[PDB]
């Protein structure tokens, strides 16, 4: 139980840095995709109403 | 990549159940947000917008500024709070097993060879190993409690 806990605590400690970096990297991709889709939808709605 | 080994990574205490559930929910929602969204910029159909608008030079000026650069909710790697905590946690858990977990394996191998083996001389060495084995059994129940 103590030998199996050595590899489990070492893997759980390193997983905290990867989980926090994955959430921060996904937030930048979601904000850039939502901002680019908002400018494309606003330009397409204004062009469809003008046409 | 381990649900099989990631959920059983904690010890006997149930205090790590709240921390493990929050990390698994944030990791699953991060991959679903990048896959559901488009992996490109924007279309910006300027060929049908500049000729349909009533105002002259209206859709042409807005298409050049949107295709350049703008701001987004991003951050840098300066606040490495989780990166510094990974090295400190391994010194008290992974590095601590070299003197606690490794010492139990060496004591168990010497006690098994002395209790199974010359006669009266080997019985004296096995007597001291029996006391250490009995104390380890009582400490094993206290470590899980």
């Amino acid at each position: 139980d103590q030998v199996s806990n050595l590899k489990d605590v070492v893997s759980t400690t390193k997983a905290l840095f990867e989980m926090s970096k994955e959430t921060a990297a996904l937030e930048a991709e979601a904000f850039e995709l939502k901002q680019k889709v908002a400018v494309a939808s606003e330009a397409k709605s204004v062009l469809d109403s003008w046409v | 990549l381990d649900w099989t080994k990631i959920v059983s990574k904690l010890g006997l205490s149930g205090q790590t159940a709240a921390a493990l559930t929050s990390f698994k929910k944030r990791n699953d929602e991060a991959k679903r947000i990048l896959f559901e969204l488009k992996q490109q910029p924007s279309n910006v159909d300027f060929a049908f917008y500049k000729s349909t608008l009533k105002n002259t030079a209206i859709v042409d000026k807005i298409q050049s500024d949107v295709s350049k650069f703008t701001p987004s909710k991003a951050n840098l790697s300066k606040q490495l709070n989780l990166i510094e905590s990974f090295e400190a946690k391994a010194l008290e858990n992974a590095k601590e097993t070299e003197s606690v977990v490794l010492a139990e394996l060496t004591d168990l191998e010497k006690t098994l060879e002395n209790i199974e083996s010359x006669x009266x001389x080997x019985x004296x060495x096995x007597x001291x190993x029996x006391x250490x084995x009995x104390x380890x059994x009582x400490x094993x129940x206290x470590x899980x409690x």
